[PDB]
This record gives C-alpha cells, structure tokens and sequence, in this order.
C-alpha cells in the first residue's frame, strides 16, 4: 500500500499476539514435574512411566 | 560432644576436636577464598564493586582461618577452665 | 523494562522516516547492566569451577565432587525463588549479593560431605551408615550457625 | 577401607595427603604448646582487638 | 566460551598457589606461636 | 529429619528440582533493572508564563 500508511492489531486480535498457544509448553512442564512427583512416593525409577 | 556423649576432659578433647576438625576448615576456606577470586582480580566492566566487596571478605577470610584455629581452642578453654562447674 | 519497551516504542517508526534520517544512543544506561550482570554470572561459573577443584584436590574422586557441585546450584537459584516471593528484584545489588551468598553457602554442603567421608575412612561403614551417625553428631549444627548469622 | 587415609595411592595425590598429614601434626602439637599457655594469648588477643 | 580456558588456566594454577600459602601462614605462625609460649592468667575472678 | 531422606533418596531430587523449576522460574518472571527505587518518591509540578 502507499508509503505512510502503517498497521497495529487492537482487542482481540492485539491479544492473541501476546499468546494463543502456550498449551504445548506448560503441559510439558505439567509432565515432567508429573514424571518425577509420582516417583516422590513410589521412589522408583521410571514406575510413574507405566 | 567429646566431652559430654564421650568421656573427656577439656584440654585432650580439644586437641582432637582440632585436629579431626582441622582440615574440613581449609577445605571450605580455600573453596571460598577461590570462590571470591574473581571479584579481586576482576577489573573493567564498572569494577568498582566486586572489588569492594572481594578484598573485603578476602582479608577477613584468612586471619579468620590462619589465625582463628590457634585462638578458638584458647577461647573455649578459658570459658571452662577457668568457669565451671566443678562439681 | 522501561527502556525494554522504549526500543519497542520507537522500533515502529523507522519505515515512515523520510529520506536521510537516522536515530542514534548517546547516552544510554542498560548496557552497564547487561554487562554487571554478565559479569556476576560469570564469576558464579568459574567459582563453581573453583569449588570444585579444592574439592577434587582433597577428596581426590570424580565421584565425590560430584556431590557439594550439584548442591550449589539448587540453592543460587533457589534464592530467585524465595526474593521474587518478598517482591525483591533481580537488581545489581541483589544479584551482586548472592555471589556472597554462594561463597558462604558452598561450605554448608561440604562440611557435612566431608564429615561423612571421615567419618567412614576409621569405622569403615558404608555411606548410609556414617552419613546418618554423621547427621547425628552436626546436624544440630547447622540449624543455630543458620540462626546466629541471620 | 576402614583406617586409610589415602597414603597408599599413585601419583601426586600421596604427596599431598601425606605433607598434609604432616602439615596436621605440626598444627595439633603448636596447640597443645599454645594450649598450656592460655593468659598471653587471652592478652594478645585483647592487642589485636584494640 | 573461549574465557573458560582462560577460566581454566588461571583456576589449575592457582589452586596450588593460594593453597600453599594459607599452609605456609599455619607453618610459620605454628613455628613462631611456638616460640612465644606464654605463662597464664590472672586470680581476680575466682 | 536428615535421615528420613537418606532411606528415601529420591524424594530429596524432588524437593530439589522443585526449587529448580522454582528458581529458573523465577528469574523468567522477576522485573530486571540496576536499581531496586531508593528515593522519596517526588511528584512535581511545572508551569509556564510566556
């Protein structure tokens, strides 16, 4: 477009930007502090996998 | 502990208190004085803190482990021999 | 942060710049800080690096200097746990204060690590046994040291 | 082992424990001396604290 | 990275050299405390 | 209480490694800047007579 005109997202669309996925990352974390908190009672190696 | 959960007097306790107890001193002493190394040497970068701060703890560190392994038996025998209970 | 969102601020403008105009830093504070901190964390490494070496050099195996290594860490970080839970920052000073800290800390662990090993090199029981009687004759220690310096 | 204090070992390593182990004598009987003479040291004590 | 060596070098060194020199300060104030041996306290507490 | 972890090792890794997370966490989180405020916070008012 012509030089001078610029863009910015605002509401929704300006959220969406700060995150709209993070699920893959702290259901990660979710799964590791979950590989090792079951072993805090099982006191076994890799039990809480099964 | 030598004292009381053993059966000591003061002056043979402390010699072996001290001499057990002798090395673990310097261990720590020579981990932290190499600890705070960097802070002493260190020079540029806006300095002038770590270095305050190293040759501060640094000074203290050693007459506070050359020194006060000599001083430290004095103290906690004087604190008996010379006050206790002798009953 | 400030200053963080200031580039931001103005990282926008640029492209709408007529011909010829260009922007430029004299006077900028962040970079000390970036550096300050740069510098403290480096000191941290390479005292880990120290420590571990007075502890090779006096237990003389790769196993057991192993243990006093790991524990530093866990307790240096452990600490941004703690300051950012009483709304402290992790500022030149602070952060400036924990090399401090890790110097004196170092030696909690080794004390007992070491007290262990001496204690297991004339009864000769195996680790579990000298390390419990070992808790056993220091532990009591540790806690009023911690209090009196507090 | 039950007893060793790591003399018995190759290399460098002996040197060490044993000028350490040395080192640690020499310490333990300069505190047995300093150890009898308790006043002069209470003293001199009280010259480096002023 | 290339610091680490520089880390490194100084940190083999050194350890020795620090080391020795808190043992050599025990040696010679042992020899010295050695030396000056005193006699002891004073009667007013008692 | 040290010897409750020394029949369960692991447990302690978990203790541990929470403060892990915790700490490394916790630097991701916390504001970072030279100075933590030290003044007597001043507001200031400013006028203008041409």
């Amino acid at each position: 477009l012509p030089t001078g005109v610029g863009y910015d997202w605002t509401g929704m669309s300006y959220q969406e930007r700060l995150s709209g996925n993070q699920a893959p990352s702290l259901y990660a974390i979710s799964l590791i502090v979950v590989f090792l908190c079951l072993a805090a009672l099982y006191e076994s190696w890799s039990i809480p996998f099964s | 502990d030598l004292m009381d959960k053993e059966g000591k007097g003061l002056i043979e306790a402390t010699l072996d208190a001290v001499r057990m107890r002798l090395r673990p001193i310097l261990m720590t002493s020579l981990a932290f004085i190499l600890g705070v190394m960097p802070l002493v040497i260190s020079t540029g970068a806006g300095s002038g803190a770590q270095n305050a701060v190293g040759t501060g703890v640094m000074g203290g560190m050693v007459t506070a482990t050359v020194l006060a392994i000599f001083f430290v038996p004095v103290f906690f025998v004087v604190v008996r021999r010379r006050f206790s209970r002798k009953n | 942060d400030t200053a963080a969102a200031i580039r931001a601020e103005l990282a926008k403008m640029e492209p709408f710049f007529p011909s010829g105009l260009k922007i430029v830093y004299p006077y900028d504070t962040t970079p000390f800080v970036k550096i300050s901190i740069h510098e403290v964390v480096k000191t941290l490494v390479e005292a880990i690096i120290l420590v571990f070496l007075v502890m090779y050099l006096f237990l003389q195996n790769f196993r057991a200097t192993l243990i006093p290594t790991i524990a530093v860490p866990v307790v240096l970080l452990g600490t941004f746990a703690v300051l950012a839970a009483f709304g402290f920052s992790i500022n030149t000073l602070t952060m400036f204060g924990m090399v401090l800290a890790i110097g004196l800390l170092v030696d909690d662990a080794i004390v007992v690590v070491e007290n262990v090993e001496r204690v297991m090199a004339e009864e000769g029981l195996p680790p579990k046994e000298a390390t419990r009687k070992s808790m056993g004759q220091i532990q009591g220690a540790l806690v009023g040291i911690a209090m009196v310096l507090s | 082992a039950k007893g060793d204090h790591g003399e018995g070992k190759k290399g460098f390593f002996g040197w060490f424990n044993r000028m350490f182990e040395k080192s640690t004598h020499h310490y333990t009987d300069s505190v047995g001396g300093i150890l009898r003479s308790t006043g002069r040291y209470l003293v001199l004590y009280l010259i480096i604290v002023v | 990275m290339l610091e680490l060596l520089k880390s490194l070098v100084f940190a083999v060194i050194m350890v020795p050299v620090v080391m020795a020199i808190i043992l050599g300060l025990i040696y010679g104030l042992g020899e010295v405390f050695n030396i000056f041996s005193g006699v002891g306290k004073k009667d007013q507490p008692g | 209480m040290p010897n409750f972890f020394i029949d369960r090792p692991i447990f302690a890794w978990v203790i541990a490694i929470i403060i892990m997370l915790a700490g490394g966490l916790a630097i991701l989180k916390l504001p970072v800047a030279q100075y933590p405020t030290i003044a007597p916070p001043a507001v200031t008012i400013s006028a203008s007579y041409p």
